[PDB]
């Protein structure tokens, strides 16, 4: 999905919030932020009601400019909340009723996403790799500043996990696949315009094919 | 308009997203109050650098961290959570390592912790993959041009470690003499570790 979540290489922003080794403060810094991520556990393990999958993929639907102006935490509530509404179990009445409020919630998804491709290859260590020229509109953990670029795979995960782009939208074919350290240099990414030395992206084999 | 929509206070609606779903039987009693410690109190970059300093001592676990990442973690006993699959990136004096997740916030948290506000940043989800060197400078961090700085995008499972280098002025130092210099910064990859002047 090409969101505004796609924030790599995007151009503008000022400097990071942080010198190193400040102190970051407490762990949570206000006394509900330790509820999404709890919750999100609930949902996923207790209930078996969507995946991680689903819920990085349920942030991404956040409208544009909800996404951009809500803190971290927050968009967890609202997409597990999202969730919850979509999956049949809790109602967005009942959410305003207690929130004593509006609480509006992630847009609805416009793709069913698509299965783990059938026709993938197995690469080694050292091969030359493109990411596939492709155009996903539900989710995927492909950032587009790697979308068709050339890179030499260094690493083979020695194990495999379902394909994002269908367990993200609950779907059955998912299957699993290994993913890849693809190592990319700075200018094949962002042309002159970078201070960088290479960037490596964790690919999923079906992103993938022999450059 | 492109303002932002009308919302109850976040507070409101995070515990009432809670009440809805406890009140239905379906969170385990005491389960977020137990997630919540597990959170802030073993969830812990003090572990990271428990194996830093191991591996910066025993060239037997260095080996096997650097191959073996997740085998390395788990005699420790600190698999967890966004923490299952482990690789270590070695500093080298040509080489920096930076983690970031450029699409959220992936981050090995059993060993890291859960990451830092700033992490997490707008600011630093678009810039540290183009601009990592400025990014690092302005954070208090500086890099020589005579290094490659290699960003790691955290886009699958894998979760990351930086094993920084040893700086002078360490040798013979025990254990927890030199997890002390290991910091949550370092193993992120955005600090160095520095020795008291
Ligand atoms: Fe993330």
């Amino acid at each position: 999905m090409d969101g505004v979540h796609d924030l790599a290489g995007v151009q503008g922003f000022g400097k990071v919030p942080h010198t190193v080794n400040a102190d970051i403060g407490p762990t949570f810094h206000a006394e509900w932020e330790h509820l999404p991520y709890s919750l999100m556990f609930a949902g996923v393990a207790e209930l078996g009601a969507f995946s991680v999958d689903e819920v990085r993929y349920v942030v991404e639907r956040m409208e544009p400019r909800h996404y951009m102006m809500t803190p971290y935490y927050e968009r967890y509530v609202i997409g597990v909340a999202t969730l919850m509404v979509e999956k049949g179990i809790l109602t967005q009445d009942e959410l305003e009723s207690l929130a004593g409020g509006p609480f509006p919630l992630s847009r609805p998804s416009e793709s069913e996403g698509r299965p783990a491709p059938v026709e993938t290859t197995t690469f080694e260590v050292g091969q030359r790799v493109r990411v596939r020229d492709e155009y996903v509109p539900g989710h995927i953990r492909m950032p587009a500043y790697c979308r068709g670029r050339v890179g030499t795979i260094s690493h083979r995960t020695t194990e495999k996990w379902p394909f994002p782009d269908a367990i993200g939208h609950g779907r059955n074919d998912a299957g699993e696949e290994p993913t890849y350290h693809v190592k990319f240099a700075a200018e094949e990414l962002f042309g002159s315009d970078t201070d960088g030395g290479s960037v490596v992206v964790d690919l999923f084999e079906g992103y993938l094919e022999p450059a | 308009e492109n303002a932002a929509p009308a919302q109850a206070p976040v507070s409101d609606r995070a515990w009432a997203l809670f009440r809805a779903l406890d009140g239905k039987g379906l969170v385990p009693d005491g389960y977020v109050e137990g997630w919540k410690k597990t959170f802030e109190e073993d969830f812990s970059p003090r572990r990271g650098a428990e194996l830093v300093a191991r591996a910066w001592t025993d060239p037997e676990f260095r080996q096997l961290l650097l191959t073996d990442g997740t085998a390395a973690v788990a005699q420790y006993g600190y698999l967890g959570p966004q923490g299952e699959y482990i690789v270590a990136v070695e500093d080298t004096p040509t080489l920096k390592n930076v983690i970031v997740c450029s699409l959220c916030s992936c981050t090995a948290w059993p060993i890291l912790g859960l990451p830092p506000t700033w992490y997490k940043s707008f600011e630093y989800r678009a810039r540290v993959v183009r601009e990592p060197r400025k990014v690092l400078s302005e954070m208090g961090t500086e890099i020589a041009s005579d290094i490659e700085i290699r960003v790691y995008d955290t886009t699958a499972e894998t979760r990351y470690m930086v094993l920084p280098q040893r700086p002078a002025g360490t040798e013979g130092w025990s254990q927890e003499q030199l997890q002390e210099i290991v910091t949550k910064d370092c193993l992120i990859g955005v600090a160095i570790p520095q020795v008291p002047t």
